[PDB]
């Protein structure tokens, strides 16, 4: 029942190497015990969680250790989800999607690998399914389908009477996938109708909240549909560290101003407030059943281990740790 | 032996205006420039005119035009005036990054002109508010470009700091956190002074229940006009502003002292009663208590008619008075300021006209006292992140408060570790 | 600094009339469009409200828009009727009629955009935007109908922009159809999502104010204006005339604002009496007072979020932070915990013509979800039976968009009740 909370550590970037950045925050696999603290190390902070990665930790080993044992649990009709959050460049887009596109060994992300892994899962079952996709990004409070041909219809998102937690979406073209070439030629298409900008913290730094959902049928009788969120955010960003003079600018507002609405939707959690404020973000809306409610929910942090951006790596930390008393309705 | 003026904000303006009016009216400069029949903070054309060696830089235009536009618009040429095109909503964020990076600029070009203008650059004051948002944010970013291209150079701070009760904005304590940073680590000195108890002399010694901004202000520039303006003059000790940094602030990170000045009575004073009220606890201009704390460094300074050899008793009483409980670090830290000039009423103030007027500096643990009454205000509202959205809307992350609220607690303890060795 | 002002509706068109009446008479620039004023501070920040014309003209930056052409006619026929220029009135036949569906969806938008265009044309003459002020109903269809719509289009273009709204809420007291609480929940569904800050005003008040105080024995309609009127310029009034702290739009914005969504406001005009005693602290007594607010609830039965003050005339604000410390104090338990100082003070200079002190109240308490379980209610009890459907289904208006309007209205309510206690 407990959402399961891990967190990983990516390698020092160029940057980190030109501005000449050592290494403050270590980590423990087995005991999953990250170690963080300031430049001299004297005082150290303990961070329990599920897991812990190390910078040399491969993608499809990420999947292996929390991300394989979800795909099994999809089946037995229950929802699942998964994002990462943080500063910006600490590695989530290459995490989740990853950068260059069978197997579950090489480099490849956690969504193609997952596609690869899960069609198998239901080919051992033989059982009927009609699996579908969904691929949209929220820019400056607007919804565009990637997947969609025409998107050109405003989206909107409305409440269910039937379901509490979920949102009904209209304009989602639910494509059928039987073949795994099908999706992969969609998705990387994907992948370039996602809206990207190049900034001096990443050049391809991710500029909107890619919420990638998957959605499966299950029948052979009592019918079941699978749900797995593959949820893609957008970082954090230090609006004076990116470097932009603009339109950019305007970008930067409205993803800063989603994640805050974030974190508060943890913070009513945890301290139980009678209600929680998920009607000021579109993104609160989309992850409202997931968090909170009958859903079993991950979380896989990243965090850069520079002694410069100690600020926001600390920061981060907390809602991460306050996860764990949240609570949900099996 | 010239320094030059910054005044940031809303509020640098208005009191500024105080201040140069004395300045002007201080050495008989007509409020066209015209002297009838020493340059230290004006220079001279050959017209016969002087200009202040001041920078008044604000985000909105509403507050300028009341100098530029009234009286005194003679006095300034409007190449000094820099003006911005929209207020930074008393917001830090919106003042350091959005709005201030495109107007920053303009200002240094104009600073460079005067520094080469002067001639041995003493240094220059800083006058802003640490509560409000044009005095955080823009003052912030002018502060870290000067020590940049000015390393060697004295940088003093006005910042007229909010009440533990009394306030104006509610937003006021999420500055003054975000200007810790910038203000200690770049400035080496810097002045925290609050209206309360500015208010609490008014209606004391004054006698005044309708004490309005202006009233306060011209008591303000009657410190600044004795702490710089005086030792532009000769007495029987000279004093300098760069031996502050080392005569008054005996480590790198302990520089805030705190001003008195109390010569305030309406139309007897002998010398050493007027001294006394110096260290009365009760207009000290900050509501803090000096029993609470401990005196580290202070140094006087004397206006007008003063003579040190009978003065040496009135200094010995302090200590033969000591139930202030003296700090050990420092015995003999009392560098005494004597000017020859004695100090001059404005026409229409509030101020008797005095023979002579003493004005104190001093660093000490109760300034510390000042930071627990902020602290607090601070914690409340980050606990339920309220009003957050608006400084992650220009841009600054929440990094930021989690960071700064630690040096508060840092330097608040080197304050308090002082007192602890013996 | 420019701000650009908006009336649409039947009742909207009439509010902004006295308005800029009043804003005329402030600065004296009579009808025609000729100055004749006597202070020179009066055109210091003319290019707020106002443009530049040929032979020393002032043009009102106004829009006047609807879709009855008889209300608009009788502005343009009576007092300030030549104020205008005629091509900024925009407007069609056929009016709504109390139908948000045909205001907002359907009629409206091809109307729309037409308005657009007048807006777009205005702002780039203008130096620079600074908010937007929509003066319309809530509970009327036209008015909330394109007003929405509106704003939904205006802040996509413009999000760097303030929008503010003076809108009038449905009053349970007094209606001439059963029908109106049905736009509310049409209104306000796109009003939170898309407005950075809302002002609430009741008839129920309007008309208590005039009565209680006023001791007027017809309450004139025009008159129940010439409350609202002034109350607008105050929140301006920082942004004309040089002051002590002069709180921009935006400034008094942030610090009313505890979170990006409770954004509603109680406005009240203090220095209002009978024939027959006039000090500063005098104001600060009318300020707390119940009487004096605009809202159809008591302010004391929930507690405050935050309160601006602005002042009208030469004050000291020892005058005014020791008189204002009190209310701190006095009433503990109407405040909430974690906010220290609930009060925003602003004083401007110059007071209004003829008064030589004055008061302007702008306040966010819990008291508002009081206002709103009115509107919900009945909304809730008139959808069972689902009556009167058919007038707005036949629109092309699906069911589920009333079921959201149902539980995001709420959820507004249920926030305050957290923060209240
Ligand atoms: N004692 C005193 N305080 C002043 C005076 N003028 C301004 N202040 C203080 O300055 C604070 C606001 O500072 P500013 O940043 O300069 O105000 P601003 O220039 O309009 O810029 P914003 O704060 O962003 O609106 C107020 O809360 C006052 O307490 C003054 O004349 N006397
Ligand atoms: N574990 C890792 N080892 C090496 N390089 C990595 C690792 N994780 C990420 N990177 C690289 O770091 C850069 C940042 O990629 P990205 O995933 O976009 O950062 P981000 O934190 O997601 N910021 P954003 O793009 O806005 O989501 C890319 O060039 C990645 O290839
Ligand atoms: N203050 C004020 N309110 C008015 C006036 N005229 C109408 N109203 C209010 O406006 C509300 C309905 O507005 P409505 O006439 O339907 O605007 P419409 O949408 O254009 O038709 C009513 O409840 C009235 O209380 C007026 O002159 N002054
Ligand atoms: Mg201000």
């Amino acid at each position: 029942q407990n959402i399961q909370v891990y967190v990983r550590v990516r390698p020092l970037n160029s940057r980190e190497r030109c501005i000449r950045s050592a290494e403050v925050v270590d980590v423990v696999g087995p005991r999953e015990v990250v170690t963080r603290h300031t430049l001299d190390s004297k005082l150290t902070k303990k961070f329990t969680f599920d897991r812990s990665f190390g910078p040399e930790s491969k993608q499809c080993d990420v999947y292996s250790v929390v991300v394989s044992p979800l795909i099994e649990e999809v089946l037995n009709g229950y929802n699942c989800t998964v994002f990462a959050y943080g500063q910006t460049g600490t590695g989530k887009t290459h995490t989740m999607v990853g950068n260059e596109t069978w197997e579950d060994d090489s480099d490849i992300g956690i969504i193609p690998r997952a596609l690869s892994h899960l069609f198998d899962e239901l080919r051992m079952m033989e059982v009927e399914y009609t699996m579908r996709i969904s691929y949209l990004e929220l820019y400056n409070e607007e919804l565009c389908d990637l997947l969609s041909t025409d998107d050109t219809t405003k989206i909107r998102i409305f409440d269910d009477s039937t379901k509490k937690g979920s949102v009904i979406i209209q304009g989602l073209e639910e494509i059928p996938v039987h073949s795994k070439d099908d999706v992969y030629k969609l998705l990387e298409k994907g992948k370039e109708r996602r809206k990207t900008a190049t900034t001096l913290m990443n050049a391809q730094s991710s500029r909107s909240h890619t919420v990638f959902s998957i959605v499966v049928h299950i029948r052979e009788d009592m019918l079941k549909i699978g749900k797995l969120n593959l949820v893609d955010l957008a970082g954090s960003e230090n609006v004076s560290k990116a470097g932009n003079e603009g339109i950019r600018v305007r970008e930067t507002v409205n993803i800063n101003q989603s994640l805050l609405t974030l974190g508060r939707v943890i913070t009513a959690l945890v301290d139980r407030a009678p209600h929680v404020p998920y009607r000021e973000s579109k993104l609160t809306r989309l992850l409202q059943e997931s968090l909170g409610g009958r859903t079993k929910t991950s979380i896989i942090a990243t965090i850069s281990p520079g002694h410069k951006d100690i600020e926001e790596t600390l920061s981060t930390l907390e809602y991460a740790h306050r996860a764990k008393n949240i609570q949900n309705k099996p | 032996r010239e320094c030059i003026s910054i005044h940031v904000g809303q509020a640098g303006v208005q009191i500024g205006n105080a201040c140069w009016e004395l300045y002007c009216l201080e050495h008989g400069i007509q409020p066209d420039g015209q002297m009838p029949s020493f340059n230290t903070f004006f220079s001279e054309t050959g017209a016969g005119k002087h200009v202040p060696r001041a920078v008044f830089v604000d985000l909105e235009p509403t507050v300028i035009d009341e100098v530029r536009t009234g009286t005194y618009r003679q006095l300034f040429h409007p190449e000094q005036l820099i003006t911005g095109k929209e207020d930074a909503a008393n917001n830090y964020a919106r003042g350091h990054y959005t709005i201030g990076k495109e107007i920053i600029d303009l200002v240094l070009d104009r600073i460079r002109k005067l520094a080469d203008q002067c001639t041995g650059l003493q240094g220059f004051s800083v006058f802003h508010s640490f509560g409000g948002g044009t005095g955080s944010g823009f003052t912030s970013l002018l502060m870290e470009r000067l020590s940049v291209d000015y390393g060697k150079k004295s940088k003093l701070e006005f910042s007229i700091y909010p009440a533990p009760q009394v306030s104006t904005a509610v937003v006021e304590p999420y500055n003054s956190i975000l200007t810790t940073h910038t203000t200690l680590e770049h400035s080496d000195c810097a002045f925290m002074v609050d209206n309360e108890a500015i208010y609490d002399i008014c209606r004391r010694n004054l006698d005044i229940e309708r004490p309005t901004y202006t009233n306060l202000n011209r008591l303000i520039g009657q410190i600044v006009s004795s702490i710089t303006a005086s030792l532009r003059f000769d007495g029987a000790l000279n004093v300098d502003l760069t031996e502050f940094q080392t005569n008054l602030v005996p480590y790198p990170r302990a520089h805030f002292p705190l001003a008195t000045y109390a010569p305030v009575i309406s139309a007897q004073l002998s010398v050493a009663e007027i001294t006394n009220a110096c260290f009365e606890p009760a207009n000290q201009m900050v509501k803090c208590d000096p029993r609470h704390g401990k005196y580290m460094a202070c140094c006087l300074l004397y206006r007008g008619d003063v003579v040190p050899k009978d003065v040496n008793a009135a200094i010995a009483t302090i200590k033969t008075k000591r139930t202030i409980q003296f700090v050990d670090w420092c015995p003999t830290g009392f560098k005494v300021g004597i000017n020859y000039e004695p100090p001059t009423v404005v026409p229409g103030g509030d101020l008797a006209k005095v023979q002579r007027a003493v004005c104190m500096l001093s660093n000490t643990t109760a300034i510390a006292e000042a930071w627990a009454r902020l602290d607090h205000k601070f914690d409340l509202m980050y606990a339920k992140r309220a009003f957050v959205h608006w400084y992650v809307g220009e841009g600054m992350e929440e990094g930021e408060f989690s960071e700064a609220r630690e040096d508060m607690a840092a330097l608040e303890k080197d304050y308090e570790e002082v007192g602890v060795d013996s | 600094r420019e701000i650009v002002h908006i009336q649409a509706g039947q009742c909207g068109n009439q509010i902004g009339a006295k308005f800029w009446e009043v804003i005329s008479d402030e600065h004296g620039i009579d009808p025609t469009g000729s100055y004749h004023g006597d202070s020179d501070l009066q055109l210091e920040r003319i290019n707020v409200y106002y443009n530049e014309a040929a032979g020393n003209k002032y043009v009102p930056r106004a829009i006047l828009v609807d879709l009855e052409p008889g209300t608009m006619d009788s502005v343009r026929s009576g007092p300030f009727g030549q104020i205008f220029r005629p091509d900024n009135f925009v407007f069609g036949q056929s009016g709504a009629g109390n139908n948000w569906a045909k205001g907002h969806y359907t009629e409206g938008a091809e109307l729309v955009d037409s308005v657009l265009d007048v807006v777009r044309k205005e702002s780039e003459s203008c130096d620079c935007l600074q908010g937007f002020q929509l003066t319309h109903s809530l509970g009327g269809g036209t008015g909330s109908g394109m007003g929405t719509l509106l704003i939904s289009k205006i802040r996509e273009e413009y999000p760097d922009r303030i929008m503010n709204t003076f809108s009038v809420v449905p009053s349970p007291k007094v209606s001439d159809t059963v029908v109106e609480p049905y736009n509310a929940t049409l209104s306000v569904h796109q009003l939170v999502e898309n407005t950075d800050e809302t002002y609430c005003i009741d008839n129920e008040a309007l008309y208590d104010i005039c009565f209680r105080t006023l001791k007027l024995t017809t309450p004139t309609y025009g008159d129940l204006n010439h409350l609202v009127s002034a109350t607008m310029s105050g929140v301006t009034t920082c942004l004309r005339f040089p002051g002590q702290l002069n709180a921009d739009l935006r400034k008094l914005a942030v610090n009313m604002v505890p979170f990006p969504r409770l954004h509603f406001f109680m406005p009240g005009f203090a220095p209002l009496t009978s024939r027959g005693a006039l000090t500063v602290p005098e104001l600060t007594q009318q300020m707390f007072d119940a009487k004096n607010m605009m809202a159809a609830c008591d302010p004391r039965h929930g507690r405050y979020l935050t309160v601006a003050a602005v002042f009208r005339g030469r004050m000291s604000m020892k005058e005014v932070d020791e008189q204002m410390l009190n209310v701190q104090n006095k009433n503990s338990s109407y405040f909430v915990e974690w906010i220290p100082n609930n009060v925003k003070t602003a004083v401007c200079d110059i007071p209004p013509r003829g008064l030589k002190m004055s008061a302007t109240f702008i306040g966010n308490s819990t008291a508002i979800q009081e206002l709103f379980k009115r509107i919900s209610e009945q909304f809730t009890a008139m959808f069972r039976r689902k009556a009167f459907l058919h007038w707005y289904t036949g629109e092309g208006m699906d069911e589920m968009e009333f079921t959201e309007a149902e539980s995001n209205m709420n959820d507004l309510v249920s926030e305050y009740q957290q923060y209240q206690d």
